[PDB]
Parts: structure tokens; sequence; C-alpha cells
RNA sequence: AGUAUGGGAGAGGAUGGUAGAAUUCCAGGUGUAGCGGUGAAAUGCGUAGAGAUCUGGAGGAAUACCGAUGGCGAAGGCAGCCAUCUGGCCUAAUACUGACGCUGAGGUACGAAAGCAUGGGGAGCAAACAGGAUUAGAUACCCUGGUAGUCCAUGCCGUAAACGAUGUCUACUAGCCGUUGGGGCCUUUGAGGCUUUAGUGGCGCAGCUAACGCGAUAAGUAGACCGCCUGGGGAGUACGGUCGCAAGACUAAAACUCAAAUGAAUUGACGGGGGCCCGCACAAGCGGUGGAGCAUGUGGUUUAAUUCGAUGCAACGCGAAGAAC
């Protein structure tokens, strides 16, 4: 029903998943779709290609609010990152800036012990 | 902050924030961050790190 | 092989035709050696479409060959051109083989007549690989 | 060897403040079916609404980039910024004392991590433990949780591959290339080039060594003092003693047993080590076997006998190129 013509796209790319999230400005959420919604269950669900369905999926139901011009962050190391974001473009917004928001500690919490695989 | 001018394509923007992001090398501290690196360890590895650096530096006057 | 290059066997011209093209598609249908029934099946065909329809048989079988060709394979990459043709003649003789005729000759000239409009099992499987290249 | 006066570098120590990033939790918006995790899964979280995203709050611990074969400290060790108290070191020239030195049995001080005592604190991580996997079994490695502890105050403990596996002090003995803190000279305008000193590194002559290697930071040439060794096990063990709240630490044997146990290097062989290379090895194709009936050989079973041999690839239409007598 709202309508707004400027949004912001996050893409959570870890190892296991990768999660595309379309809001507006001032971080209110109107879609999102994840790799586990489309099927590949499992250890596919860290595929590119799952990544690109995802961003598709989000996008075109973004398309019915309305959006033209987004701004779009990516954070965490996944494979689907590239992905995630050419999809947007072949769906048909533009994409005014995208840029990389990974936090990093400045030396704070202990991180778990190392796998002995 | 990879702002896109007038008219670049997707794949442009996509390669120029990927050479962006791999001068930033925040991937690298990502992947420190995962598991948890002992302080013999990391000395080991700064000794050997600073060998090869010799190591390199002589080849290079040569 | 591991370090050579083996060139491609150059394959002699129709007697009939002069055509490579026609040469391949008889060595395609022929099985243990017997060519004499090949050649029968594929002439037959040739000339049961030039009845059908008054058009050179050389000239409908190149445009049929090329509306069955796909394009791609599957990773997506570019199929290089031998094998697009290679391809397209197992799709057209497997097709062929499952219709109900008299002669394989009979089938052969129907489904070519068939697909010259777009319409048999050969063009369905394009239609599927093209799907599955959308996929990738 | 030491003292006074100028200057300099530093994560040296103790106390108290303070800043930003991030994790967890809590409260509240937007929003809706997954999230999480693995080699693959599952346990687990979620429709009384997660995960994602935005705002605010609470608390604990550690200080990204700078960062360095860098620096400081007797060693153990010491990293955000600021203030207070405080130890040592380097550097210039005069002045001053006049051998006041070196080492050091007993003794004494400090001494990582784990551990103990009393009182606090507890975000994250995580012995013990619980569950899910894997496996012939799993008690482990992997996953989901998780208590001591890790943190603070006041004490104890006195041990580490506490290592440069190299006790402290002094003098002498080719060179070449780096780097840190100072002094001096030279250009000539500001950045470079020569020296000298105290540290910290890489090569290398002579010399030394069983060899590997060391080589002005000696394992070279000499001097002073101390500690320690005398085949491998039994054994850093028992007894006695001292210390400790305890765990334990320190000092420290013998009976008995073997003819070896060790160090360095050489040639092979092997590696679920690394490079390079080849082959119908794979990849791309065309036909088969594994399914049916029959032929043939083998195992087994049966029989009076079912003659004997061949047994992964490299035995099984094999000896047998031919058993009705």
């Amino acid at each position: 029903t709202r309508t707004v013509s400027e949004g912001v796209a996050h893409i959570h790319a870890s190892f296991n998943n990768t999660i595309v999230t379309i809001t507006d400005r001032q971080g209110n959420a109107l879609a999102w779709a994840t790799s586990g919604g489309q099927g590949f269950r499992g250890s596919r669900k860290s595929t590119p290609f799952a990544a690109q369905v995802a961003a598709e999926v989000a996008g075109k139901a973004a398309l019915d609010y309305g959006l033209k011009n987004l701004d779009v962050l990516v954070k965490g190391p996944g494979p689907g990152r590239e992905s995630a974001v050419r999809a947007l473009g072949a769906v048909g917004y533009k994409i005014n800036s995208i840029t990389d928001v990974t936090p990093i500690p400045h030396n704070g919490c202990r991180p778990p012990k190392k796998r002995r695989v | 902050q990879v702002k896109l001018k007038e008219g670049e394509p997707v794949d442009v923007a996509i390669r120029r924030f990927k050479r962006s992001c791999e001068k930033a090398g925040v991937l690298a501290d990502v992947r420190k961050r995962e598991f948890y690196e002992k302080p013999t360890q990391e000395r080991k590895r700064k000794k050997a790190a600073a060998v090869k650096r010799y190591q390199k530096k002589l080849a290079r006057e040569s | 092989p591991r370090r050579r290059v083996v060139a491609a066997r150059e394959i002699l011209p129709d007697p009939k035709f002069s055509s490579q093209t026609i040469a391949k598609f008889m060595n395609h249908v022929m099985q243990d050696g017997k060519k004499s029934i090949a050649e029968s099946i594929v002439y037959g065909a040739l000339e049961r479409v030039q009845e059908k329809n008054k058009v050179d048989p050389v000239e409908f079988f190149e445009t049929t060959l090329e509306k069955v060709r796909p394009m791609v394979e599957v990773v997506p990459m570019e199929v290089r051109p031998s094998r697009r043709t290679a391809l397209a003649m197992r799709w057209l003789v497997d097709a062929a083989a499952k219709r109900s005729e008299k002669t394989m000759a009979l089938r052969l000239a129907g489904e070519l007549l068939d697909a010259a409009e777009g319409k048999g099992a050969a063009i369905k499987k394009r239609e599927d690989v093209h799907r599955m290249a959308e996929a990738n």
C-alpha cells in the first residue's frame, strides 16, 4: 500500500546462507527472501545461484511497493554477495551506491577454539 | 563507499567494488576472527613472515 | 590424449549430392557398417520431402538443421560449432525413430517436415535445453 | 670502579580516571516463515513471531589500523588515551674520590600458566558434564548446550621445551650488507654522504668441532670464581628430614636386571609430504557384462568314487590342441 521511491538493500552473506532484505530508509522492512525459502536445502543454501534466486524474488516483491533507485549494503564474507548484487540490476533497480559494512572488533571478545578437523 | 556515477553498468560497479574491497582487506580480518589464535602461534607466524620479507628484499636487491 | 592434438577426420562428400552434411547424417544413421541401408533411408526421405514440398533437398535439410541446432550446452559456456551439428543430428534421429510408420525413410521425411514448422520432440528437447540454460 | 651538573628514547613498574569498535542480553518499532550448523546430517531456536533491519538501555572483558629481523626489563614479562608517584639506560665536556673491584658455598628476593584460601564479579570462551552424529566399538576428534576457571582485592603455592637446550666478568683476533637510540665532520639549504658509540640482525676468512655448524652477540685465543656429569633401566622413585591449608615441592639411595642405550651424517625404501611427466587413466563417444535361456570352468554340497594341480590384479573356455571303452 505504502509507496516509497528510495530504498536500501541488505545482503547478509554468511558461509552457510545468504539473506537479502529490502527496506526503506530508516530501516523499516518491506520484503525479504532467503535461499532456504526456495528449496536449496542443506549445504546448497550457500551457492551463488541460490543467492541470485533469492535476490530476484526480493526485487520483484519490492517492485510492488514501487522502488526505482536503491542503496545496497553487503556484510559477511559469503560466496553469494556478487550474485545477489548483480540480480538486482537484472530485476531493474538503479543501484545508486553499493558498499561493504562488515563489522570488525577493535580487539574485543575472544573467538571460539580452532577446529581440529 | 562505492558511489556510482551517471552511467556505469552493474557489472562495472560490482568489479570496481570488488577491487575496492580487495584493497581494503576487510575479509582478512573477518577470516582471522573465525577462530582464536594463541600468542605462541601468532609470534611464530610473524617471525616466519619477517624471515620471508628479508629473503624477498635481498632477492629484489639482486 | 595428453600431449598431442589429434586432427579431425575429414569425411568424403556424398557421391550423389556432394554434401558433407548429408554424408555425416548418413554416418549417424548407419549401424554396424550397413551403409547401403542408411543410404536408402536417407535418400528416400530426401525424395519424399521434395514431393511433399517442391524444395531443394539440400537447402531444406540445412534450414531444418539450423532450426533444430542448439546454442548452448548444460556452468554455461559456448558450444563449438561442430558439436552443435553433431548434437542436432542425434536428436533428429532419436526422435524420428519413435514415430509410427512403415519405413524409417518415411518417418525421417515426416519428422523433417514436422520440424520445418517447429513441431517435434527434437525442438521440444531444444526448448528444454533453453529452459535449463535459463536456470544457469 | 663510582659521584655532581646539561640533554634524549622507551608496551619498565604502581595507583586512579576516561574513549571508540564489537559480542551477549533487555525494551520498543518495520516485517514473515524459516534460522542455525555439517564432509552430509541431526540435537537446538521459531507462528504465545525467530532470524533480518532500525532506535534506546545494561553489563563485562580486551585494546583493530600504527606494528616493525622494532622498543623496554635481571629473568618471568610489558601495547588505546590522560594525570600522579617511581626504577633503570643512552649521550657531551670539564670537575671530584682514588682500586672503593670480579665471582660467590650457605642465605635471601623476584618468579608464566594451571591450582588453593576469604570476599566480590561474570559479557565471550570453556576442563567436568548432558544430548546429536561418526564408527565394528567412540569412552575422542565434528555439532548443539554448559559448571568450575579465565577478571578484581588480600595471601599461598615455587613449578615449565622457565630454551640461545650456550653461568657471570675481562682483554685480543680478516671483511661485506641491514636496522634502533645518541655524538662528531662534510657539503650545501635540506636532503644526503662519511666516521664513532651502545644495542639488535644476515653472510663469511683464519681458528674450532664427531658432524651438523659457530665464527667481535664465538662454540676462536687466554685469565678469575661458581654450578654440574661419569653406561641404559629401577628413578627425581622409597626411607628420613624441611617447607606447604592442600595439591605437592626440595634434598636423595639400594637391592635387582641388560649388553647395550645414545649423537651426527650416508645409501636405499616408504609417506593418507611437495613439484614435473606419461598411459583408453579420466573426460568426449560407440558397443557390452550385471537381468533371460543355453554352453563352459570354479566353490559348495552330495557320492563308492565324484582323480590331481592352478586361487587378488598375475586362479576360474587354466594344464586339457578335444573323458562313451
